């Protein structure tokens, strides 16, 4: 019977990982430009601008 | 049409050399490509591509 | 002088690479010990084959067959344990030119040329100790110590031929320590039975065409002083297998926040070790065996139903 | 000095020194400032401790 | 490894894979017409001479 | 017994520089071969230690 034999269970490493839970595709452009993502290096911890009130 | 690129010194980030049929050959080569997404607005983004 | 003053980086050849012969692999021992590079996952590698049915042929009674008991065919499973090794941290001296890459005084530049030989020595010693333990556990050990000096010219080898039986033709390598070799020379150099001449006192064989390979492995030396024992073992084709896992590793740090830059180096690697016809008792032993754990009997279960199929015989002489 | 495949001629080993200095100088200033202790002796070794 | 014995060019190769020294069987590279070689095809140029 | 020193790496021993008197004593011992190791022709061997001169 199968008892005499030795069963060898198949296995694999899918080398993939679950990415994320919530939706982040809306982050720029998708929301009609409501939330914009830029790429600007800013020194310090602040950035100030004016418009003559 | 074939397109000739230009890749900066700082963008080439991996190259592997071995002997294929007993000669100095390049097997692996990875470089960086940088693009600006075509959204609806006027902002600028830096979408990045690796070859 | 270059000591602690470092006048010339010029590396030196007499760096004392090693002190024991370690070229005993593949063609060196006629394929008795196999050193391949084939990586595998996990801490085990088992292969299942069909066992030899004991009562396959039976007597018959054609006049009254009556009842015949049923029989089933089984599947024995071999084993190949994975052994882990490593290098203790090494304080790289500040005179070392690690930053330079023109084959200079880099941290691994000197430790690499030492470590090649030391890795060979580890594999050879672990293989020999595991082979001795497995052959002892399988009952293929013959101890010649109460017969006078302990080692004979070649009558000791004939005892191992007796142990291995009619298939003993497949034994063609005798891995032994230097002291048994020199005792054999001394016995040849004063022959009780005149079967030598001056020109043939230095033959390396054993009067059967089997060369005797000499190594000073500490695995083959047991005891000290009067309790000194030397284990010579005869191996068949592919008796001891050592598969590298091609998983070498290294790293170099520095003396961060230290009075002196204590640069360090560690290396870690692994290999698969399996003797022919035996299985490591992982349940009885550990997952990553120690050299003592490998050398310990009862960690080596005999799989084959016949000694002749198992490859190797251990001979013990004082 | 063993009968090994990696045996290096004693003459070439001595030449490695001059070879190393030539390569160190050619490649530029940064490696020279990395081998400072070699090229520029410390004005006071008592202070160097 | 380049060797020259009996006026014949022989050659070997040693490879290091994780602390192991391999060796290849001796081979004698031959010319297009054959007849092997009689010298080692290695020249050491230098500042003084070859 | 001297070759017992150096262990396995003892084949690299090559030469036995010696005084004349030990060699002449060795000749005398070879001529007095109680052991059956020599004949008249091969009794004046200079190299004795396994091919070592």
């Amino acid at each position: 019977a199968l008892s005499d034999l030795q069963v060898f269970n198949d296995w694999a490493y899918k080398t993939m990982s679950e990415v994320l839970d919530q939706q982040v595709e809306l982050f720029n452009g998708a929301t009609r430009g409501a939330i914009i993502l830029r790429s600007a290096g800013n020194t310090g911890d602040l950035s100030e601008a004016a418009f003559w009130a | 049409r074939p397109y000739i690129k230009f890749i900066a010194a700082e963008d080439i980030l991996n190259w592997r050399e071995r002997w294929v049929n007993g000669a100095k050959r390049t097997t692996l080569l990875v470089f960086r490509e940088e693009s600006d997404a075509d959204d609806d607005g006027y902002q600028i983004y830096k979408e990045e591509v690796w070859r | 002088s270059d000591l602690q003053v470092f006048n010339d980086w010029a590396y030196k050849t007499m760096s004392e690479v090693l002190d024991q012969q370690v070229e005993l692999f593949n063609g060196a021992t006629r394929g008795a010990i196999i050193l391949r590079s084939a990586g595998n996952t996990g801490d085990l590698s088992e292969a299942a084959f069909w066992a030899k049915i004991q009562g396959l042929v039976r007597p018959r009674d054609p006049y009254s067959n009556a009842d015949v008991a049923a029989k089933d065919l089984r599947q024995l499973v071999d084993n190949t344990i994975k052994v882990a090794s490593g290098t203790p941290p090494i304080n790289i001296p500040p005179s070392m030119l690690r930053w330079i890459q023109k084959n200079p005084q880099e941290a691994g530049a000197v430790i690499g040329q030492q470590l090649a030989g030391d890795t060979m020595q580890d594999m050879l010693n672990n293989g020999l100790a595991a082979g001795k333990a497995a052959f002892t556990a399988g009952g293929a050990v013959h101890d010649i110590s109460a017969a006078g000096t302990g080692l004979m010219t070649q009558r000791a080898f004939n005892a191992a031929q007796r142990i291995f039986g009619d298939r003993s033709t497949d034994i063609q390598v005798w891995v032994s320590h230097s002291s048994p070799l020199f005792d054999l020379y001394d016995n040849a150099l004063a022959n009780a039975e005149q079967l030598y001449v001056f020109g043939t006192v230095n033959v390396r064989a054993d009067a059967f065409g089997r060369p005797i390979i000499i190594t000073d492995s500490p695995a083959l030396v047991s005891g000290a002083a009067e309790t000194l024992r030397h284990s010579t073992l005869g191996l068949t084709t592919g008796a001891i297998l050592i598969e590298q896992n091609q998983d070498f590793d290294s790293t170099v740090v520095d003396g961060t926040g230290k009075q002196n830059i204590t640069r360090q180096y560690q290396a870690e690697w692994s290999y698969n070790l399996g003797v022919n016809g035996y299985a490591y008792d992982i349940a009885t032993g550990g997952k990553a065996p120690n050299p003592t754990a490998l050398a310990t009997a009862a960690n080596w279960d005999k799989i084959s139903t016949s000694i002749k199929d198992t490859g190797g015989v251990v001979l013990v002489t004082k | 000095d063993s009968n090994n495949i990696k045996y290096v001629r004693e003459d070439a080993k001595k030449m490695h020194k001059l070879w190393a200095h030539i390569r160190m100088a050619m490649e530029g200033s940064r490696a020279i400032k990395d081998n400072a202790k070699e090229f520029v002796p410390h004005p006071d070794n008592t202070k160097a401790t | 490894e380049l060797r020259l014995v009996d006026g014949t060019y022989w050659q070997r190769t040693w490879r290091e894979n994780d602390g192991q020294l391999y060796v290849d069987d001796w081979i004698s590279p031959t010319k297009a017409d054959g007849s092997q070689f009689d010298e080692i095809p290695f020249v050491i140029f230098g500042s003084k001479n070859n």
